């Protein structure tokens, strides 16, 4: 449970981080 | 309860103690929420969300979260107390079996082998709508992309595909993972909180002022649909031979993950039917629809993925979880006991994945997902109300029980779960009860004519 915790924090941001990204390179 | 033969709990231990003396237990509060969300977030909310908005709540589809939410909140709270006060690697199976018996067991179990198999070939049409979507900007031949009706297509061949590719898995047997689990199921949520935060900017409130065109009446019947979204939170109790300490951990596991997709759930459902006017939500994707209507294309791609990805673990656990079901309806003698060797010269327990397999395929691919995930709907329900039952009356026989985590209020919770729950089976198409009468019907047959064949006849 303990390092698990930040592998799911650290992909929940880089996927975040990435659709932040491409959301504003639109319309 | 007429003729019962409960289970003593103690049995249920030495059972889930032999098949998890070799297994190490590790597992916490957030690897079994994971468990939970990875089980629960899926076709429900990525594919039924449209379907419901469009053609029986609306806008008001919210309210048709919430009151299906709190249907699965009290119920979530009877199975908590289950997995805290029986914590064996089972289910509502296994429960019914220790409080009501044999009868209210086999008949519950014979529910949920087909339950877990609708439900398996539901979310496989839910999956090939978001693959098919996802490739179109190609596409596969017109014939094959939809159930068999009257103008169009003939068989669902990308929701035929998965369900054997996960076959193929799920008969390989490789180790599950606690980390890849988390990882999976974090691209599940981040790309629902993904389009949340991009599609908060593109709301209009004028796609809300209908509110309820369809009245409280279609919030009802909205309700008994996007109840298919919130199963999946049994699926902690699976893990319970790795659990350290799961008499306290298994109820956190169940209700954080519970409590967690129903607020994403009424997010979205808010945010969808703000984006996208509520008559153009009958579509395959409608979160990846929402995202292109209003011109968002490249996100549209990462929800297409991580739906891709997400859906595609419900699929493993709702087989499993069907499968599983096999090895202790036979174990308990209730089915017959199949065989396969494991080594050149040992053989072990076997249960036919590919014919279980192959009877999902087939399903998924000619019967239309409305139809699924209302057969699956009422196998759900019964189940639900079993089990908040079985509280009760495992509060009345054995009373004085270890119980970490018990139900708040001790009749009132119990008792609304089942008349929330009952409320929803009474908005659902009468066609619905003519495959799940007969098939208990035909389970009934089985059970006195070779149910009464098992382990515990003497
Ligand atoms: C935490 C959340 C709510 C905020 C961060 C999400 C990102 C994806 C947001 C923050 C600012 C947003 C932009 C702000 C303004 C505009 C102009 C308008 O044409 C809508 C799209 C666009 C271009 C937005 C796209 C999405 C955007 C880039
Ligand atoms: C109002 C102005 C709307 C302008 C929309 C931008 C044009 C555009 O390319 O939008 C992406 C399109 O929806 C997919 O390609
Ligand atoms: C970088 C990738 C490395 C990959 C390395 C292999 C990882 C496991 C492989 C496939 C997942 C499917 C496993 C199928 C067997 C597990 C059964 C299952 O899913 O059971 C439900 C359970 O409760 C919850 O998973
Ligand atoms: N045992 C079951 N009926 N499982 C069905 C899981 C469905 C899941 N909540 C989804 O929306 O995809």
């Amino acid at each position: 449970m303990l390092g698990n915790m930040n592998v799911f924090m650290a992909v929940l941001g880089i996927i975040l981080f990435s659709g932040f990204l491409a959301a504003y390179f639109s319309h | 309860m007429n003729l019962f033969r409960k289970k003593p709990i103690q049995l249920l231990m030495k059972e889930s103690g032999a098949k998890g003396a070799s297994l190490r237990k590790e597992l916490g509060a957030f690897d079994l929420t994971m468990l939970g969300i990875g089980a629960i977030i899926g076709t429900g909310i990525f594919v039924l969300t449209g379907v419901a908005a469009a053609e029986h709540a609306g806008p008001a589809l919210v309210l048709s979260f919430i009151l299906s939410g709190l249907a699965c909140v009290f119920a979530a709270l009877c199975y908590a107390e289950f997995a805290s006060t029986v914590p064996v690697s089972g289910s509502a199976y296994t429960y019914s079996y220790a409080t009501f018996g044999e009868l209210i067991a086999w008949i519950l179990g014979w529910d949920l082998i087909l339950e877990y198999g609708v439900a398996s070939s539901a979310v496989a049409v839910g999956w090939s709508g978001y693959f098919q979507g996802l490739l179109s900007g190609e596409l596969p031949k017109a014939l094959t992309s939809a159930y068999d009706p009257a103008k169009g297509t003939f068989i669902d061949l990308p929701a035929i595909i998965i369900v054997l590719f996960i076959t193929f898995l799920l008969n390989l047997g490789a180790k599950k993972s606690a980390r890849f689990n988390a990882v999976i199921v974090a691209i599940k949520v981040a790309v629902v909180l993904l389009f949340l935060a991009v599609g908060v900017w593109y709301v209009k409130p004028e796609n809300w002022t209908p509110f309820m065109p369809y009245g409280f009446s279609g919030v009802a019947t909205g309700a008994a649909t996007v109840f298919f979204a919130y199963i999946g939170f049994d699926a902690v109790s699976t893990a319970a031979e790795e659990v350290r300490n799961p008499q306290r951990d298994m109820p956190i596991g169940i209700i954080v993950s519970l409590l967690v997709c129903t607020l994403l759930y009424i997010a979205v459902s808010l945010v969808l039917t703000g984006i996208v006017p509520y008559e153009q939500l009958n579509v395959k994707n409608p979160v990846a629809f929402a995202l292109n209507y209003i011109h968002q294309d490249w996100v549209a791609g990462f929800i297409s993925l991580g739906a891709i990805a997400g859906i595609t673990t419900v699929l493993l656990v709702s087989m499993y979880g069907q499968t599983r079901l096999f090895y202790a309806i036979s174990r308990d003698g209730l089915l017959p006991k199949v065989f396969a060797r494991i080594s050149p010269t040992r053989q072990v327990p076997y249960v036919n994945t590919w014919l279980t397999g192959a009877a999902v395929a087939v399903f998924a691919g000619i019967i239309p997902l409305n139809k699924l995930a209302e057969l699956t709907n009422i196998g759900t329900l019964f189940a639900f109300i079993t089990v908040s039952i079985g509280v009760l009356v495992l509060r009345k026989t054995q009373p004085d029980l270890k119980r970490a985590f018990r139900v708040p209020f001790v009749p009132v919770v119990p008792i609304l779960a089942v008349l929330f729950c009952g409320y929803l089976v009474l908005q659902l198409p009468a066609m619905t009860w003519i495959g799940f009468v007969s098939w208990l019907l035909i389970g009934l047959v089985i059970y006195f004519i070779y149910g009464r064949k098992h382990s515990e006849l003497n």
